[PDB]
């Protein structure tokens, strides 16, 4: 069933290729939009996502 | 205990239990 509590079993997701220096429709972990994808130089924290 | 420090996480568990009360195993806290 589906009904008791929050979803705990979910199904396989899939990845695809990432590119860089090009205009595409990203979608990284449920985060959408559009851009340029490039390297940067960021000190991102090891907990922290976007 | 005197000064500043942010604290960082560590776990996030999906449990959904109603909790109302708590107590320690255990010399002060």
């Amino acid at each position: 069933e589906l009904l008791h509590a929050p979803a705990t079993v979910c199904g396989p997701k899939k990845s695809t290729n990432l590119v860089k220096n090009k205009c595409v429709n990203f979608n990284f972990n449920g985060l959408t939009g559009t851009g340029v994808l490039t390297e940067s130089n960021k000190k991102f924290l090891p907990f922290q996502q976007f | 205990p005197q000064g500043f420090s942010a604290l960082e996480p560590l776990v996030d568990l999906p449990i959904g239990i109603n909790i109302t009360r708590f107590q320690t195993l255990l010399a002060a806290y």
